[PDB]
């Protein structure tokens, strides 16, 4: 596609420039091009890809909720038509990211840190489709399955303070809470995840302690709201 | 909507 | 172009939805389509067009300054190449807005409130080209000429508290200060504009008083920095 | 850069 004539290192360099310029569309397009070079991504490269698409899909989700709320309040075709326009572009970004994960990031991810990262993304962007979905059951089951596979590997392969593991469980609990309508599962996952991390913090450097407690605080913010 | 905490940029 | 099959009123309605969703690209494309229907814009419609493109060109100007500063610090081709990419898209948005003003908003604008609004925009988006311009003299003279024509009509046709007149003089003083490298002209225009508005405020409703003092405070913020 | 006050949204 578009980035086929640019060097892999130049796409990565240009994705970093884009992040500093807050050009998240450009950042996503460069990281898409980087992935399509067909080489595995480093830890920093996985983070660039995820930050890029998260910033793009974030704008579309904020946009969608504003429009959906006006639409619901109004219950002429314009509101429904524009909500669809935004929803369709949101689905296209989700479909693009899932495309990258299936072709071929996940099947070449052997290490726990890479495979759990990619399966979490897969659950995440099926959850973004779930948010706008009215077939919905299959999308929801696709998110659960990606999340659960990630969780199984994270429990076997990573310590309980692993930030990727902590982020996975944060997101899966939010999946449980507001996608699967299983708030009790959400609360259980968030408590057990929090407490297990707490009992492993003693093992960490100052640097690692900062990293894990920041994500633990997100589990606490949610538990505060849910109970 | 009340949006719960999920990992990385709350860009929404 | 793209919006040729959508109704004028539906484009305006959809530009308002876009503003609430903060979808400023969509808002600009809808208002472009609205203009290309070839009917004159109401006061609200002029404001929608201006807010839309100002939000779009704002993102590109912020992006450009970040990149230009890295480029200057670094003095491989990637930084220069990406700065150019952003600069070119910025020039395209400026060129699109100038296109709308010349074809045919300005020549059909007879009233002071519409004509001064459009000439101000013309000066504004020539100033955005001036910011990235290294031919620069002609661009700068295009901004000055648009601004000066706007100023001449505003002085003859509008009271000194007119918010459009106040906004014009704010922008023209910033043109003077950092585009024409005439900081003394800037300071003189900002003082005389401020003081003339102050002596006319007695004539205004509460509502109009709010409107004019908000723009007067922007003239004061600049004067505080410049002196 | 120090950006001076100009009319409407400071979207930059
Ligand atoms: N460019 C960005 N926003 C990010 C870069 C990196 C990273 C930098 C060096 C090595 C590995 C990863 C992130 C990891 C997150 C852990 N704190 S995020
Ligand atoms: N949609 C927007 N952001 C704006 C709408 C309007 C407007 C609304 C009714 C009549 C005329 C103009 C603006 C004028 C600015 C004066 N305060 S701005
Ligand atoms: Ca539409
Ligand atoms: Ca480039």
């Amino acid at each position: 596609g578009a980035m086929g004539s640019m060097e892999r290192a130049s796409l990565i360099q240009k994705a970093k420039l884009a992040e500093q310029a807050e050009r998240y569309e450009d950042m996503a397009a460069f990281m898409k091009g980087a992935v399509e070079k067909g080489e595995e991504l480093s830890c920093e490269e996985r983070n660039l890809l995820s930050v890029a698409y998260k910033n793009v899909v974030g704008g579309q989700r904020a946009a969608w909720r504003v429009l959906s709320s006006i639409e619901q309040k109004s219950n002429g075709p314009e509101v429904r038509e524009y909500r669809e326009k935004v929803e369709t572009e949101l689905q296209g970004v989700c479909d693009t990211v899932l495309g990258l994960l299936d072709s071929h990031l996940i099947k070449e991810a052997g290490d726990a840190e890479s495979r759990v990262f990619y399966l979490k993304m897969k659950g995440d962007y099926y959850r973004y489709l779930a948010e706008v979905a009215t077939d919905k059951k299959r999308i929801i089951d696709s998110a659960r399955s990606a999340y659960q596979e990630a969780m199984d590997i994270s429990k076997k392969e990573m310590p309980p303070t692993n930030p990727i593991r902590l982020g996975l469980a944060l997101n899966f609990s939010v999946f449980h809470y507001e996608i699967a309508n299983s708030p009790e599962e959400a609360i259980s996952l968030a408590k057990t995840t929090f407490d297990e991390a707490m009992a492993d913090l003693h093992t960490l450097s100052e640097d690692s302690y900062k990293d894990s407690t920041l994500i633990m605080q997100l589990l606490r913010d949610n538990l505060t709201l849910w109970t | 909507k009340l949006m719960f905490k999920t990992e990385g940029p709350d860009s929404d």
